Parts: C-alpha cells; structure tokens; sequence
C-alpha cells in the first residue's frame, strides 16, 4: 500500500 | 557515502554519437529510479529521461527533445546507468548529470505517503557537440571611438577572438603592468569558438607617455601574440 | 526559455525577508506538487521544500513554500548570510513522458556591502577587424553588486537582439561582479547606422554607452 506522489507514479 | 559519478563526456561532431556512464555507490542501486538531466551554459536544467527500477518494470521515458536519438539503460549488477546518444546536435551541448529519485515518507493515520524528488546528484560530465577544433586567436586592438580628452581616465584593450579550446592568458607589457588591468571571462559563440577581452584603464592626460602591448597566449594551439594598442593622444 | 519562470535574482539585508516566485502552467505546477532546491557553488542541490509546503528535517521554519493556481512561492525570513545561494523550483509535467521540469533558478544575494552600479565601456570595431571583413562591438561591464544585470543593444535607437552574445555574470577578485556583451555585425551593416548603444540595467537603474561610426 501507500500513496506515491511524483512523476509516473501509481 | 552515497554518490553518483558520471564519465564519458567529450567533444563530438554534429551527427556523431557518444555514450555516457554513471556509477553509483553507497546505496541499493536496483531499488531506485534514475534520471539523466542536462544543463547548457547559462541556461536552466532540462530533464533528459528516466529508467524505472526492475520492480516497477524497468521501462524508460524520454524528453520530446531527445526521444528517438537517446537510449537509457541500466545494469544493476554493475551499479551502472548508461545514456547512449546518437544523431547528436549542437543544441545537445551541455553538462550531463545522473540523479536518483528519492522520497520523503509520511506515516498518515491511514496510508503512508511517499513524496518523490531528485535526491542524489552526480557532478556531471561535459558533452560538447560542435564542429570546432583547436584554433589560435585573432587579436584586435580596442580603442575608444571618440578621441580621449585630458583629465579623467581612458580605457584601451585587446579583443581576443575565435579561439578553441579554453583557456587563454593575457598579460600587459610582459607582466610589468597589472594596475588597472581587467581580463574578462570569455563568451562562447554559436560556432563553438570563444572570445574574450582584456582592458586596462589609464590616466587620460597620460596618453603618449608610454606603450601598451597585450601578450596573448593560447597554449592549446601553441600560439602567442604580442599586439601594441595605440590610442589617439588628447587634443 | 525554462519551463518554469523565476526572476533571475533577488536580494535583501540580513534579518530581512524575501520571496521567490515560480510561474508555470496547469500541466505542471497546476496539476502537481512543487519542490524547491537550494544550491551552493560546486555542490549538489539540496531539497528545501516538497509537497508544495513541507520542509524536510533539518530545514528551519524560516523557509516556507506555498502554491496558488499555476504558480508557487518560496519565502525566506530572518535572512542569514549563509542563505546566499541559488534557488530553483521543480515539479513534473502531466504529459506522456512525465518530465521532471525546472525553473531557471534565482540567485539570492544577502547584501553584505552597499550596492554598486556597473562601470560600462563600449568599444567599436577596430579598423584591423573591419579589414578582416568582420565587426564586433564590445561592451564590458564591471564592478557591480549585486551580481545581476540585463543588457540591451540599440542601433539608431532601435532594439537589436540578433548577433548578440552576453556572458553570465562572474565574481571579480574584489567580490563585485563583471560581465560582457558582444554585438557582431558585417562591416557593411556597421557603417549603415548612425549610432549604437549598450544599455546596462542594474537594480532598476540603467547605465548607457554609445559609439558612432562617423566619429570612430
């Protein structure tokens, strides 16, 4: 899990 | 001891190819995404492309300005990142650096948030795409348009044009003159050649009392030029 | 020419405050999160702000960030001479390649000496160069502080951009700054105008120099 904040992220 | 070191930069003719290497150390290479960025002299940073980690697919993304000409690849077993450049253009000239995507993790009351950013940066390797080659400079005298008038100061100098590569050294009167001397950093022309100026400030009412000769040395081409600069004497 | 636009430079005295703007579009700043970096000469960029306004551990609350619409801002209060450095914003594009994109960078000068206007000297092309079928006007700019100026050329009082090459500013031995600008013309063009000017703008004030073909 976990939120990805950045380019080309989930 | 976290670091990235790139190598492979050099002079290349337009239409040529060059491969850059970036060696990582101090961290688990295979776990991170990597980027190639570049910065042309006097301009802003520009992202070249990325390559994801094996776990995220190991796929690549390229800036519109290089897609189709540049290829990025990684070798996790060697902790090495590569940038294969083909069909090079003069506008590809710049300092190329590799970077990793790192993150700041935040533990929320529910989910963990990962904020990514370019974390580790290499010092870069320089790539010069130009048809230029070793050339000595042409030296021209710099004298004021309007005749100098007594009282105050006058500026005179030498324009050191079209040389390559850097550097060039300038002294006046064989080094006997340093007071009021100011040699400026060179400007880079579209042709790939440099030019710079060196000027000396002197008392206007003193013109005619002595001579001023600039001694230009361009070691790369083993060229030396001594040029006397003559200004019109105040009336 | 940078994707994100930042003022070239900003300055203030110790203990004061400054803000550094970063302008973009909906496709970058507008849809995503802004980062700010601090960079010292010969050193890798250091993360100052992430997620628009979050500070990594180690960065004191004097540093703050905010985002509004398609622009972002970096605020720095209680200026320390140690803050003199370059600052640039960054985020990513919403395009097909999700490019990391950057601002051109802003040089922050923490005033440590009185402001000094530039000394400007404009040289015309020499007779020797003209006989080599070339013409270069040379504008030398020195002793200014802070280290940022903008150069504009004029021919017959009309703007000229073509054939102009201006160097970045560089620190002099005495800690003030120098820069130069060159206007290249053919000998024929050179003789066609009545006057040429090199105008240097520094901290709102403009210093100008002119030469006239007939007089040289």
């Amino acid at each position: 899990k976990g939120v990805r904040i950045g380019p080309g992220q989930a | 001891e976290v670091q990235l070191v790139e190598s492979g930069g050099g002079l290349v003719k337009p239409g040529g190819s060059l491969r850059l290497t970036c060696v990582a150390s101090g961290f688990t290479f295979s776990d991170v995404w990597l980027n190639w960025v570049r910065q042309a002299p006097g301009k802003g940073l520009e992202w070249v492309g990325r390559i994801k980690s094996r776990t995220d697919g190991g796929t690549t993304d390229y800036a519109a300005s290089v897609k189709g000409r540049f290829t990025i690849s990684r070798d996790d077993s060697k902790n090495t990142l590569y940038l294969q450049m083909n069909s090079l253009k003069t506008e590809d000239t710049a300092v190329y650096s590799c970077t990793t995507d790192g993150f700041i993790m935040i533990r929320g009351v529910s989910e963990d948030y990962y904020y990514y950013y370019m974390d580790v940066w290499g010092k870069g390797t320089t790539v010069t795409v130009s048809s230029a080659s070793t050339k000595g400079p042409s030296v021209f005298p710099l004298a004021p348009c309007s005749r100098s008038t007594s009282g105050g100061t006058a500026a005179l100098g030498c324009l050191v044009k079209d040389y390559f590569p850097e550097p060039v050294t300038v002294s006046w009167n064989s080094g006997a003159l340093t007071s009021g001397v100011h040699t400026f950093p060179a400007v880079l022309q579209s042709s790939g050649l440099y030019s710079l100026s060196s000027v000396v400030t002197v008392p206007s009412s003193s013109l005619g009392t002595q001579t001023y000769t600039c001694n230009v040395n361009h070691k790369p081409s083993n060229t030396k030029v001594d040029k006397r600069v003559e200004l019109k004497t105040p009336t | 020419q940078s994707v994100l636009t930042q003022p070239p430079s900003v300055s203030a005295a110790p203990g004061q405050k400054v803000t550094i703007s970063c302008s973009g579009s909906s496709s970058n700043i507008g849809n995503n999160y802004v980062l700010w970096y601090q960079q010292f000469p010969g050193t890798a960029p250091k993360l100052l702000i992430y997620g628009n306004n979050k500070r990594p551990s180690g960065i004191p609350d004097r540093f703050s960030g905010s985002k509004s619409g398609t622009s972002a801002t970096l605020g720095i209060t209680g200026l320390q001479t140690g803050d003199e450095a370059d600052y640039f914003c960054a985020t990513w594009d919403s395009g097909l390649s999700a490019d990391w994109v950057f601002g051109g960078g802003t040089k922050l000068t923490v005033l440590s000496q009185p402001k000094a206007a530039p000394s400007v000297t404009l040289f015309p092309p020499s007779s020797e160069e003209l006989q080599a079928n070339k013409a270069t006007l040379v504008c030398l700019i020195s002793d200014f502080y802070p280290g940022a100026v903008t150069v504009a050329w004029k021919a017959d009082s009309s703007p000229v951009k073509a054939g102009v090459e201006t160097t970045t500013p560089s620190k002099q031995s005495n800690n003030k700054y120098a820069a130069s600008s060159y206007l290249s013309l053919t000998p024929e063009q050179w003789k066609s105008h009545r006057s040429y000017s090199c105008q240097v703008t520094h901290e709102g004030s403009t210093v100008e120099k002119t030469v006239a073909p007939t007089e040289c």
